[PDB]
């Protein structure tokens, strides 16, 4: 399985702010974090939903 | 830093060398010196290293098989859900330990695994492997009563070469044509193979001329062997008798256009099938019937 | 069932091949490499002459000539070729009034209009003929009509509308449409007159011409009798329907196999197609029919003839032939072409899906696709043909040109664009 | 060179192309029949007074036939033989005429060192021997066939098409206390009604008789014995032309199981020229017969063969008439019927 | 209550222990049974097309169906009377046309997912949960399976082909597309098919529907068209432990003449579709049908003439009988294409015990 | 010989409606004796027994089906090392001819050690049971075998306890109960 689509809960280990190098960990979430992190991760896509449509109707970025 | 540097630092004395070991070491020699603590900075860089290497090569085979034991073993490596600085420090150890433990395999190979050629049972033996004369030379120290056959070699004259290279333990040899391969199955006992890279399917990845002998062994019920020192399992799937990823042309069809040039491109490479291979020896121990197609599935996990 | 004469409209269609048909007869024409006419006199054979006839007008030197050039014109023929010679241009009543003044009609005569070649065995055909005549007086002519593939589509000239019957096999309804091209008349009428005597009516369209007629004693005198019938199909069958004379039969021949006559351009390339496969039972070339013919059979649908050769290194699609005399480059990409006698080739051509007559020059870079290239009209350098470019006489098609599809260019040495002089109409050249 | 010297002499020329050409003549028998025709009423009627350009004249007809048509076999067969009947006889004149003649044996060495008539009689003599031979060839096999299959054994049998292979069959089956099993494939685009004819056939026997779809081989080839080639005319290097389709593959697989294949024909369909290839002598069929449609049936383009060859390696013994030849010894046989300069016309 | 009796045609000698007879019209059953099910038996048992992808796929997707209707009773648990019900289902299914081993894993999975769930839940808490279960893994083990191995086969020509085809699985047909379509390669396509159930008829009709160059032949009709060609492929339905190909009808001749004419097959496999059970030839258990798959003479399917045959009980002293499955030659094919990519038939069972 | 493979037999036996075949090569020095007596047992529950010649194969290996071994020694690319006489021949016999090879195996019986030479685990036997006195012995040569070895070429299935496992791929098998290590010390 995992191809397209299907969402995956990560946390985030070594970030390298120069240029660009992030490392990511599944297993060190918890089972009661996972939820919480999907439920954080649904209220930023309507967010980012939010200030899609309404970005295309007035034609600005 | 390169891995390139590296390789072309060995060139002459070798022959102690196996395959992937010095690549292997040159790959972590180029691993320890840019913080191996990461993954994001290391596991893509590595792989772009390689990728550049196999651009790079002119005449090279097993390199990328060597490569993909390399990383097989560092995602064996972190599993251990501890501390990131113990789990490198190994990581960091895993490439002398590596090629010190080639030399064992070696030496594995020449004392137990030498009980092919033990009652006078005549050679045949065409394409350069240094784990070949190395059974050989351990078969003379031992005083293993043999005689040797070899099929001259002549795209380059490395025929010339391995004549020498008998010449040294002091024990009479002699010239076959691979043409009068049909002529001569009469003495000789059974075939041995030393060549480049072994083969998913099962068969064998070899020089000039391989695919006629199989058939020949097959007919004269001779069965057909395989000596190598055993990590060259390229990752290269041979699905018919005539397609493979090779270094050139696949029969060269040439035109009729200057005075006694283009000819001399002769099919330095060639396969024959899966089955053929009665016996391969190994270091893992003595395994063969279906024991490369394994490695394979415990390597993928499929 | 024995001696029966063949009577063949000849010299008919001409002007219906849009632009060629007027310096040479319709029939001399080379169609598959060679004579169509050849064909058509063996298909007779096969059916069953004892004497042939044709209805020659355009030109009638070049056909005498053709006459003493042939086989069936010495004594080792059960049959001779002596032409009906007439006045210039008449239709099928006048030839019909031509061939009675002539005299020489009999009972069971053959009809066969224009020019036809199909696989059918005739003698059983004959032998229904026979016994339709046997059971009563007012039997008249024999129709030939076979199934196609299911729905029509490259079919506006002759769509007919066929209402028929299962127990007698007849007629009730004949009409042509232009509904696949334009849609201005889509017309279906079924008439009463015949409505509550059949019961068992078949509405069907899908079936082929194929203008062969076995004729009875009644057909030349009833052609006679009415002025009206210039034609033979639409005017003929209607009438019949009509009860002009009163209470008539006709026959209507239902066949599984294939059967198709010449009509068109696009219709001769499909026969042509069917011809070099193996979609009528038995006809081939390789066989040999016209005496200095040298046709040998070979394998993936080829037809190559003696003195014919082709280079090494051609990396080729499917199914292609080549007339004799041809000397072929090397270094081409060919796609389900055909190549005529004498057509010379030097090198680098690209071909998709098409057929060439007689002595043309493929020049270097070039590109055929879906069209002809006729006798003696030759391809120089840079020439870029699309679909359906008809091309006639004597089309010198010298240096730089681009013909768009379905382009149609002038034959005889004036109604449609590009001429017979030095390069086709991009840059404007003529008189 | 076609017909031009024929005038008030022979006229059947044409009408024996036309049996060739459009099949109103069926059967390689009824083609020999014809052939034999022909030659009586060349012989009945044609001018002779010199030999050498009578034999010329053969020769030259010969020809013209073989430019007429390939893939009748037994009608040029028929030719050749008589010719060679004839080549004997004027041997012998010619030595009559010139007065050593033989030292122990039929030698070599022929090629290197230098070597009124009547003759019509012995022509009319040849066709009757012809005949004779063609007559029955079953009436000479069956006592060399009833030897080979027996009790409990199973056969393999592809193509019903050669009339002189049911009738073998229907010998080998007449015994009431030998019992025997017999696997009968179709070849579909052009032997199916055929091989169903046997099948019917076979039942109609009192013979356990087992259909077999053409695919469904290799299920059952554990238990196969034997395998019989339905062949209609024979070659130089002991090759065999079939009569038509589905043969070859099963060969193949007999060969792959080392399972003994028999050739059944006749002396009659023995050739003395040598299949140069197969793409000549081989013909297809129609490609109408498979798929029905023609207006889309343009991007369609179908391939069906009718007859088939047989390398001169999966066959390994021919029973005649005359009795049991072998793939390399025919050629001996061919000589003894047709001779040295029978074969170039 | 149900009674078989009354069987077609001859019986014949040999291959006699395998159920393939009888209820082919209806005529009184038991009283309260569903039946979508029967229904769905019936179109197997008339199919012309199916071949070792779909049918597994259509069984589970009744079965989802069937548990979204689910009515769970009044007094009684989910479970009780349930499982004479499902028992009495699978007794007609195999009257109907033989459980395969997809079938037999189908089955298996079932009584897994009963195990995991037993008597203590209601009813729309339970089923809800199930369903999605089971869309997961339908989702996952089969779909993206066949994705992976159309991926593999992208990737598998290199330069030039010219290809013979045999086979009605659904797989080939899809690599065969991508090769027509996403690829724009110098692909060429000649068809075989097989008389019993028609297979290569649908191919052609495949790629008639895309456009494509293609030619067409049959079982017998193989040796002119030698005469450049290079690659063959073929379709099994399902490898045992043994490692032998027990798939399908037309194969292993088609792969014997490849053999010979010196460039070998490739054949494509499911990382599923194992047996526990234990065969190696065509007696020990078929795939078997009435003698009337071989009536209909020339051309199409439905045409039906009086002229030679038409006729099998009244056919006296005749044995006919035909194969649908074969046991296959077992180094005959090179390349198998798994979830793995690629590798040799020396697997066998290393997909069994890893479960 | 053995009691695993006559008490299979008894269970072939038991369900007589399958028709099958019994034949038995004596084998010529000590198989004969056990053979006689295996028929012998077969006789007690009704089982048709047929003698065969070890001279004559070559005349019966094209009628017979299926071959059934008990076997003593199995081994690592899939031969065998069976209980004595003449098996080595048959099985090139059946290999020209094609023909199926089963046997009744054990995982208990299997060794994890690879037989690489012929000339090594081949094992020769007595002359005792050949030629009365030994006056003739002085120029002659006999050279006699008893128990034989089996190259993997020939045989197809292994019906064990667990089930049939392919002879290029027992040392899977083998190595789901034995090690690498436990073979040279």
């Amino acid at each position: 399985l995992i191809r397209v689509g299907k969402n995956d809960v990560a946390v985030v280990l070594r970030v390298d702010k120069e240029k660009g190098y992030i490392d990511l960990s599944k297993r060190r979430v918890s089972s009661e974090d996972i939820i919480k992190c999907e439920e954080k991760y649904q209220k930023s896509k309507t967010v980012h939903s939010i200030l899609r449509y309404c970005a295309e109707k007035f034609q600005i970025p | 830093f390169n891995i390139t540097e590296t390789y072309l630092r060995f060139l002459e004395e070798d022959t102690e060398m196996t395959m992937p070991i010095a690549a292997i070491e040159a790959l972590v020699t180029l691993l320890r010196i840019k913080t191996p603590e990461t993954a994001a900075e290391m596991i893509n860089t590595i792989k772009s290293s390689t990728e550049e290497l196999i651009k790079s090569i002119p005449n090279s085979v097993s390199l990328r098989a060597g490569c993909d034991i390399f990383m097989r073993f560092v995602l064996r490596n972190l599993h251990l859900y501890g501390d990131w600085e113990n789990c490198k420090q190994h990581l960091i150890e895993n490439g002398q330990l590596f090629v010190s433990r080639a030399k064992k395999s070696r030496n594995k190979i020449a004392e137990i695994g030498v009980d092919f050629i033990a009652d006078d049972d005549i050679i045949l033996v065409h394409g350069y492997s240094r784990a070949v004369f190395s059974l050989l030379n351990h078969a003379a120290n031992k005083f293993i009563r043999f005689r040797c056959v070899v099929t001259e070699s002549r795209p380059s004259k490395q025929g010339n070469q391995l004549y020498t290279l008998l010449e040294q333990k002091g024990i009479p040899v002699t010239l076959i044509v691979d043409s009068a391969v049909g002529a001569v199955i009469d003495k000789v006992d059974k075939v041995f193979v030393g060549a480049e890279g072994v083969a998913e399917s099962g068969g064998i990845i070899n020089l000039v001329g391989t695919y006629s002998v199989g058939v020949l062994a097959h007919n004269a019920r001779k069965p057909f062997y395989v000596v190598t020192e055993s990590h060259k399992f390229v990752r290269m799937f041979p699905l018919s008798s005539d397609d493979l990823p090779m270094a050139g042309p696949p029969l060269d069809f040439t035109r009729r256009t200057d005075d006694l040039e283009d000819a001399l491109r002769g099919p330095t490479i060639d396969y024959t099938a899966q089955e053929y291979i009665t016996a391969l020896i190994t270091d893992l121990g003595v395994l063969t019937p279906s024991a490369v197609s394994e490695e394979l599935i415990k390597m993928w996990y499929d | 069932e024995d001696r029966l004469q063949a009577v063949v409209l000849t010299d008919s269609y001409e002007t219906r091949f849009m632009p060629l048909t007027a310096v040479k007869p319709r029939c001399l024409l080379p169609l598959a490499n060679v004579p169509l006419i050849e064909y058509t006199l063996e298909f007779l054979a096969k059916a069953g002459v004892h004497e042939v006839f044709l209805i020659c007008s355009s030109h009638a030197n070049q056909i005498n000539d053709y006459i003493e050039n042939s086989k069936w014109n010495l004594p080792w023929s059960p049959f001779k070729i002596t032409t009906i010679m007439s006045p210039e241009a008449r239709c099928t009543g006048d030839v019909m009034r031509d061939l009675d003044n002539r005299g020489i009609i009999t009972g069971d005569f053959i009809l066969v209009s224009g020019d036809v070649l199909t696989n059918i065995d005739f003698s059983k055909m004959l032998e229904f003929h026979k016994k339709m005549h046997l059971q009563d007086k007012d039997h008249i002519s024999t129709m030939c009509l076979s199934k196609a593939s299911t729905y029509p589509k490259t079919r506006t000239i002759e769509p007919a509308a066929f209402v028929l019957d299962k127990s007698t096999s007849r007629c009730i309804y004949y009409q042509d449409l232009p509904l696949p091209s334009s849609r201005e008349k889509t017309s279906i009428q079924i008439d009463p007159e015949l409505l509550d005597n059949v019961d068992e009516f078949v509405i069907r369209n899908d079936l082929i011409d194929c203008r062969i007629d076995i004729c009875t004693s009644h057909v030349p005198l009833i052609f006679q009798e009415n002025f009206d019938y210039q034609s033979l199909r639409t005017d003929f069958v209607k009438g019949v329907i009509s009860s002009d004379i009163l209470g008539k039969h006709i026959y209507a021949y239902l066949t599984d196999e294939y059967a198709v006559r010449v009509e068109s351009w696009q219709t001769y390339d499909t026969i042509s197609q069917d011809f070099l496969g193996r979609w009528c039972y038995p006809l081939v070339l390789d066989s040999n029919i016209q005496d200095d013919q040298t046709y040998s059979y070979e394998s993936r649908h080829i037809y190559k003839e003696k003195d014919v050769v082709l280079a090494q290194s051609c990396k080729i699609g499917k199914c292609t032939a080549i007339g004799s005399g041809t000397k072929i480059g090397e270094g081409t990409k060919i796609e389900n072409s055909v190549i005529g006698r004498n057509c010379q080739i030097g090198e680098n051509i690209r071909i998709k899906n098409s057929f060439i007559w007689d002595d043309c020059i493929i020049g270097n870079n070039s590109i055929i696709d879906h069209s002809l290239i006729a006798s003696n009209a030759t391809l120089g350098s840079n020439v870029r043909l699309n679909d359906g470019c008809i091309i006639g006489f004597n089309v010198k098609i010298d240096d730089n040109m681009d013909l768009d599809r379905n382009t149609k260019i002038s034959a005889s040495p004036q109604d449609l664009d590009d001429q017979t002089l030095a390069v086709s109409i991009v840059g404007d050249k003529g008189v | 060179h076609p017909n031009a010297a024929t005038s008030d002499v022979n006229v059947t020329i044409d009408t024996f192309v036309a049996k060739l050409k459009r099949r109103q003549v069926q059967g390689s028998y009824a083609i020999a029949l014809e052939t034999l025709q022909l030659l009586m009423r060349f012989i009945s009627a044609a001018r002779w007074n010199h030999v050498n350009d009578l034999i010329e004249q053969i020769r030259d007809l010969g020809n013209s036939l073989e430019k007429a048509h390939p893939t009748a076999f037994s009608c040029g067969n028929v030719i050749r033989r008589i010719l060679a009947v004839l080549r004997d006889e004027v041997e012998e004149d010619t030595m009559s005429t010139t007065v050593v003649a033989e030292p122990l044996i039929s030698s070599m060495f022929n090629l290197l060192q230098k070597p009124k008539t009547d003759y019509r009689q012995v022509a009319i003599q040849g066709i009757k021997d012809l005949i004779d031979e063609i007559k029955n060839i079953d009436e000479g096999i069956q006592q060399i066939a009833i030897d080979l299959i027996h009790d409990h054994e199973i056969l393999l049998t592809p193509t019903p098409d050669s009339k002189t292979v049911l009738k073998f069959l229907i010998t080998a089956r007449e015994r009431s206390n030998r019992t025997f099993t017999v696997l009968v494939t179709e070849g579909f685009p052009n032997n199916t009604k055929n091989a169903h004819e046997f099948a019917k056939k076979l039942a109609q026997h009192n013979i356990e008789t087992l259909v077999v779809p053409d695919s469904a081989v290799f299920a059952l080839m554990s238990r196969v014995g034997k395998v019989i080639i339905g062949t209609k005319a024979v070659f130089v290097n002991g090759g065999t032309i079939s009569s038509n389709s589905g043969v070859s593959s099963v060969c193949e697989c007999a060969r792959e199981f080392r399972t003994p294949v028999f050739a059944v024909a006749g002396l009659y369909k023995l050739s003395p020229l040598y299949p140069f290839d197969v793409e000549k002598f081989v013909e297809f069929g129609g490609s109408q017969r498979i798929l029905p449609r023609m207006d889309p049936r343009k991007r369609l383009d179908t391939v069906n063969q009718i007859t088939d060859y047989v390398p001169p390696e999966n066959i390994d013994i021919y029973i005649t008439n005359v009795g049991g030849f072998n793939p390399s010894f025919i050629y001996r046989i061919a000589w003894d019927n047709y001779k040295q300069i029978d074969v170039h016309l | 209550p149900g009674i078989s009796s009354v069987i077609p045609t001859v019986l014949e000698q040999s291959f006699d222990n395998s159920s393939l007879i009888s209820v082919k019209e209806l005529l009184l059953n038991k009283d309260l049974i569903h039946p979508s099910i029967l229904l769905l038996t019936s179109h197997l048992a008339h199919y012309k097309i199916v071949g070792s992808i779909p049918r597994c796929i259509a069984m589970l997707e009744v079965f989802q169906i069937v548990i979204k209707d689910y009515q769970t009773p009044k007094g009684t648990t989910l479970s009780r009377n349930l499982t004479s019900y499902l028992s009495h289902q699978i007794d007609l299914l195999k009257k109907a046309r033989p459980l395969s081993v997809t079938m037999g894993n189908a089955i298996r999975w079932l009584k897994q997912e009963i195990s995991l769930i037993d008597p203590s839940t209601p009813d729309k808490a339970a089923k809800k949960d199930l369903c999605e279960k089971i869309g997961q893994f339908a989702k996952e083990k089969i779909e993206l399976a066949d994705q992976l191995i159309i991926d593999n086969a992208s990737t598998q020509i290199e330069e030039s082909t010219t290809i013979v085809t045999y086979g009605s699985s659904k797989v080939l047909t899809e690599l065969l597309l991508h090769n027509a379509i996403s690829l724009k390669k110098n692909i060429k396509v000649i068809v075989v098919d097989s008389r019993p159930l028609f297979e290569g008829r649908k191919m052609a009709e495949t790629l008639r529907n895309a456009g494509v160059n293609v030619m067409y032949a049959l079982i017998t009709s193989l040796d002119t068209i030698f005469n450049d060609v290079d690659y063959v492929f073929l379709g099994a339905h399902s490898i045992l432990s043994n490692g032998f190909l027990y798939s399908r009808a037309g194969t292993a001749m088609l792969a014997m003449s490849a053999k010979r004419r010196n460039i070998p097959v490739l054949v494509c496999c499911e990382s599923l579709k194992f047996s526990q059970r234990v065969q190696l030839d065509s007696v020990t258990f078929n795939e078997l049908a009435d003698p009337n798959d071989l009536v209909n003479i020339d051309y199409e399917n439905p045409v039906e003439r009086r002229g030679n045959k038409g006729a099998l009980l009244n056919q006296f002293i005749k044995e006919r009988k035909f194969e649908k499955k074969k046991l296959a030659m077992e180094n005959k094919p090179k390349g198998n294409k798994i979830g793995g990519k690629k590798g040799s038939e020396g697997e066998s069972k290393d997909a069994s015990n890893e479960e």
